């Protein structure tokens, strides 16, 4: 049945390097939807952040329809290996870093459904760079992003678009593994620019980072009036004892510099 | 090749809402058309409103609004004002390029209607005599500025008078020997006709 | 304590649609996936289907593919099922049943709704029109018969003869509800003791009584 | 497709041990169908008892417990209380839904057995006047609430027309029922003989008309 | 403000090639891609291209694929437009109008300059042709040809050359025509 | 099955001189399959107590393509989670108080995947903290009292010791 | 440049650098940019807490002479602090 | 069309390997534009540096040449998989 279904959509002439056909001559209009799962390692000296990410693409491609209507076959069929299908060539524009997961077997899903919609799922760790503004430094936000666009195809060929319903969405155990900051809020946004070499459509999830103040109230502020109080237990002392003064400003000013360090 | 498609005129009162639409020769406009709504004021002055994904330009007024309503989009003023007078143009965005409508000359109404006083002038004996007929079917005093000539031919842009109502003029070009007819006017409504 | 109220009982006609709704209280929301159930009186429980609230998530029984559509409001804790091109089939009592386990799916039920009673009709508000049921001791009894919408209300007797009365349930026969209502006697009362019953229709403020001769 | 099959109903008195089985018409309950069990007391109150791997639902007493005796589920009630008297529904899960059973109505005996009280009605002349002929059969005062109403025209079993109400708990703690028998102005003229037969707790009662 | 101000009208011979401006204030010239639209009297609106300022990448119509030629000024912060091969077809109004986005393309417009008018023409002057016309209250009219009441209608363009009228409602009647180009003032009495 | 970990951060199989890999075609059409997998899985841990801490860290299975219907995963009947005897010694910093074997099967946006979770329980060996942190401020702590056997006039002692035994405080902190 | 924080690249030239190896003579371009370092850093991670560190050595002139352990403690801290910081 | 072009180019007798003619046996001619997307980490150290660009390379290849002045065809055809070239 399913491999039969399989069978009838290779045993013709198809060409999975040729972008699918379109009724009005349009570009192929690919939906993304995108899961982030975890969120970690955000390195401030080099700017960026680790990513793990479900990335979630779908697109229509008449040439694989085998049901059409159906309502007498499956659904959908679940696409083996060996048999080849056009893909989005989508990369991540801002990634300085990426790997697919593949123990075992590749962590990939690819359906086609009666009607040649085709859905393609995959498991993809990034390291995205994530300039950063520390003005405010020790009670900053920060907001980080992820690009995702097309690098040979133009806007002639093929154009992104977010899912219409939550396009992007966070596991449970999310928030559970970014200790250190507090995912705030989300947006989804577009980020088609022209180039030298064209205009090439692109879309931007991103996410706001707000950074826990606990540690740094206890390893910096406190401690630190502490260190000034201390400072000033040495306006009680007589005059005439100097040396235990000195001994208090000079240590706490010291340990001031050490802290800072 | 694609054609986009637009109401020639509409009318509306202050404070009422009226709605244009651009209309995709292909088949329905859809998002990746990235439906633009363009105004132009009397004297050549040209800014966007909508456009794009669902972004909107600035200082655009609240009353302005996109949307996909049936398989066009459209253009909601909710609240017209009497400013909002002007020629409203759509872009449909096909693959790599813009293709713009005809436009629509929304009317936001301040003086009270008049029907468009037609007379149509036959070709002098100083034309047939060159050997080139012309007709002229002048209309004079008539609001909104929007007729359309129905008789080669070739009518000129309304423009309003001293009394604020506007006119126009059509011309009907033949030839001598051909000359050897008639005009009407349908203005938002009956329709005058002279022969 | 967990509860799930749903929304009150609907009468609605056929080729309409109508979304009942299931508020939960209780318990992290977010955390546990609900179940729909369809209990009619033609069938026994058939299970629609299940959406995850934190996820948005559904997967539906094929048979209930296109006819039911589960959605979620996250913030006011309420999970709510679309039921489509509504006919005399989707007559039925609807419940909610919420999954077992915490932020994962278990596959065994906890809490359930007090239901939620769905009648499609087209019927038009009609009157009861009531017979009379006659055959030691003897059984005396009356006939509602092709009325709508319910309820109604029976007595015996203006409500004299109370003792030994059974009104039994509607049933839907065609496609008007239809009940009947017994009465024991000793016989020495009938048909010597004069007796009747009371039928009334609150629908139509129609009060008829039908004597009970042999 | 795919049916589960439940007893019908079962009896036990307080503080016996009873089992409900579940089975599966494709062939053995295995782990992977998730046998679950639901509760449903009456006025349609639904609760969870046991399902998945061998979880069981929050407050589920501990006299209620799963198995899998011999190729079907098994629920095993063992200490029944009174409380415990109610229809009792288990669903398997086939590949990606659930299939519920026909239930079994478990009845914790609180009251000496009751025979039914059988009565059959003539059409009413007055309803034949419509043209419509309906024989009401009322069914009072028995124990365990659960019979089998069987219509008969001239010795054949009725097939179609006839629609029976489920038992229904009366003042005495007794159930009743009421069937009836749908027919045309034209059939009760045409066929001279009824009668609406009754079987409860095995034995059977016959009330006819001619 | 933001603010686009383009070059002055333009007369030129066919054959020809003239180059438009279009001088950007009151914004980061470089953020913001320009579009070019060509408004003219015999069609509608059409778009010719886009240029990305910060980039230099441009992108055309294919029906101005050798037309127009955008550039970029960055230190002026000026958009430039080449039309090559002028004819009769290219004497049109030429709008520069901006797209949205900052440092991206958003595919809407945001601000338009007040437009530049091309005009490219080969007829030298020529004396206005008066051909008088005619059929309460009657109105009389006045055609003039290749060069209480008084209505002068707006003029066409027919064979290179232009053409009015005059309406002029009344209960001897001439209208003057003249033509400061050429010289020449007629009259035409008209007649029944 | 095409199983993943979905708690994976990095995973390497082991393939040297030959695959570490073992497949088995019994009769009856059962198949065994065995390999060797380094994990770097994710484990959230919760530091309220820290010195003295429990933490729960686990390890996900599932199909990633494969739903509900294709494809079921069962923890084996007996014995589903065992550990190789040399495994608490290579453990130094903590130890496996218990483990659990349990089902972690979802419903997702592609449908409903199942899967299989095994959980072990760390905890946290105090002797190094009772060593490096507890015992040393006490000690630390009680060098500031000896100031006060120190006559009242000779406060430059006193001050050294409470300031030197603070600042030491503060290090040992960070 | 905003995801270079520490530098800021002030200019790019473009040039060849073909050479004449053992092998042959191999065409070669060379792309070069300039890195100009960030002050603000090094003003207030070293300039400014050094000055800082040497003016509380110059407090000591204003101690009497007799009181020595407060001048030493001074002089002492901040020029070991010194070392550490250079470290 | 596109992959008919791309047919018409390796349908007949083309070797990547082979370096690309010229009209005067001339060498070939690599024009090379270079995008710098990020420059990072910059170790003093190691006195090296990180840097992501986007490397651009063209030259003429008469032996793919489709269209020739074309004006009827597609200006360029994007290479798809499958099809080697001498790069
Ligand atoms: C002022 C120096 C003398 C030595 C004083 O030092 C002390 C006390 C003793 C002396 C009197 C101690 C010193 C702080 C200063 C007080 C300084 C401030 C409160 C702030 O800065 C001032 C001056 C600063 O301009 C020097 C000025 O910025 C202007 C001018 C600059 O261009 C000339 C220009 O770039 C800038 C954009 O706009 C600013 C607005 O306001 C504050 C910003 C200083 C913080 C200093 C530090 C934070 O952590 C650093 C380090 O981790 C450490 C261990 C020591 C600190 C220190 O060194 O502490 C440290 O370096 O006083
Ligand atoms: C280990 O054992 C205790 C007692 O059985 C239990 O509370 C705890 O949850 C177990 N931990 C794990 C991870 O299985
Ligand atoms: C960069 O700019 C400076 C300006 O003085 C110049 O000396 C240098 O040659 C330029 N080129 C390089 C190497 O970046
Ligand atoms: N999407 C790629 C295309 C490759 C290129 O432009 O050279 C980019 O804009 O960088
Ligand atoms: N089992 C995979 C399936 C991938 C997908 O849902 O797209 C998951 O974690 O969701």
């Amino acid at each position: 049945s399913d491999s039969k279904i399989l069978a009838h959509l290779f045993t013709s002439g198809y060409d999975f390097r040729v972008r699918p056909p379109t009724d009005n001559g349009g570009p192929v209009v690919v939906s993304v939807n995108m899961l982030l799962r975890t969120i970690s390692k955000i390195d401030v000296v080099n700017m960026e952040y680790s990513a793990q990410l479900t990335l979630r693409e779908s697109w229509i491609d008449k040439r694989l329809s085998y049901g059409v209507k159906g309502d007498g076959q499956p659904d959908f069929v679940i696409l083996t290996v060996g048999h080849q299908i056009w893909m989005p060539d989508t990369f991540f524009p801002n990634e300085k870093q990426a790997y697919k997961h593949t123990i075992d077997k590749p962590n990939v899903l690819i359906r086609i459904h009666n009607d040649g919609t085709v859905l393609y799922s995959v498991r993809i760790s990034l390291v995205l760079s994530c300039p950063m503004y520390l003005q405010y430094y020790p009670m900053d936000v920060q907001q980080c992003s992820i690009d995702l666009a097309s690098y040979a195809y133009t806007t002639k060929d093929i154009e992104y678009l977010w899912k219409e319903h939550s396009p992007l969405q966070l596991k449970v155990g999310l928030s559970s593994s970014l200790p250190s900051f507090q995912l705030t809020n989300t947006s989804t946004t577009y980020c088609t620019s022209v180039t030298n070499t064209g205009i090439y459509s692109c879309l931007r999830t991103t996410i706001q980072l707000k950074r826990e103040f606990s540690f740094y109230l206890l390893q910096l502020y406190i401690p630190s009036c502490m260190l000034v109080i201390v400072s000033w237990v040495s306006f009680w002392f007589d005059r005439t004892a100097i040396p235990a003064r000195v001994t208090l400003g000079v240590t706490t000013l010291l340990t001031m510099t050490a802290q800072s360090a | 090749q694609a054609v986009v498609t637009q109401e020639s005129a509409l009318t509306t009162s202050p404070g009422e809402t009226v709605t244009l639409t651009c209309r995709s020769s292909t088949g329905a406009v859809t998002t990746i058309n990235f439906a633009n709504w363009v105004q132009e004021k009397p004297d050549h002055l040209f800014t966007g409103l909508i456009g794009g994904i669902n972004n909107r330009a600035p200082g655009v007024p609240a009353r302005f609004s996109g949307s996909l309503i049936g398989d066009k989009a459209a253009l909601t003023i909710t609240g017209a004002q009497t400013e909002d007078e002007a020629i409203y143009f759509c872009a449909l965005w096909y693959s790599n390029h813009w293709v713009f409508g005809g436009g629509t000359k929304l009317t936001v109404l301040g003086q009270p209607k008049s029907s468009p006083s037609v007379t149509l002038f036959p070709p002098s004996s100083e034309e047939l005599e060159t050997n080139k007929a012309t007709l002229v079917c002048t209309i004079t005093d008539f609001y909104p500025g929007v007729v359309t000539v129905d008789w080669g031919m070739e009518t000129t842009q309304p423009s309003k008078q001293s009394n604020n109502k506007y006119m126009a003029s059509s011309y009907l070009t033949l030839t001598a020997r051909a000359w050897e007819y008639s005009c009407q006017v349908t203005h938002e409504g009956h329709t005058v006709e002279k022969s | 304590e967990v509860q799930l109220q749903q929304s009150g009982p609907e009468l609605v006609r056929p080729g309409a649609s109508m979304k009942i709704s299931c508020k939960a209280s209780g318990y992290s929301f977010t955390g546990y996936t609900m179940n729909w159930v369809k209990q009619s009186h033609g069938k026994n429980l058939e299970w629609i289907g299940l959406i995850n609230p934190y996820n948005g998530g559904t997967s539906y029984n094929q048979k209930f593919k296109g006819k039911a559509t589960l959605t979620v409001d996250k913030s006011s804790s309420t999970a709510y099922m679309e039921l489509l091109s509504l006919t005399s089939e989707d007559s039925a009592v609807y419940y909610c049943a919420r999954d077992g386990d915490y932020y994962r799916y278990g596959r065994y039920f906890d809490y359930w709704g007090q239901g939620t009673t769905l009648t499609v009709s087209s019927a038009k508000t009609t009157p009861p029109s009531v017979y009379p049921l006659a055959p030691s001791m003897v059984t005396l009894g009356c006939l509602v018969k092709g009325y709508f919408p319910e309820p109604v209300t029976v007595t015996w007797n203006s409500g004299s003869l109370s003792s030994g009365v059974h009104t039994f349930p509607a049933v839907l026969q065609s496609d008007l509800y239809t009940l009947s209502s017994s009465v024991t006697v000793p016989s020495s009362t009938w048909p010597s003791e004069t007796v009747t019953c009371n039928v009334a229709h609150p629908a139509s403020s129609t009060k008829v009584d039908k004597k009970i001769v042999p």
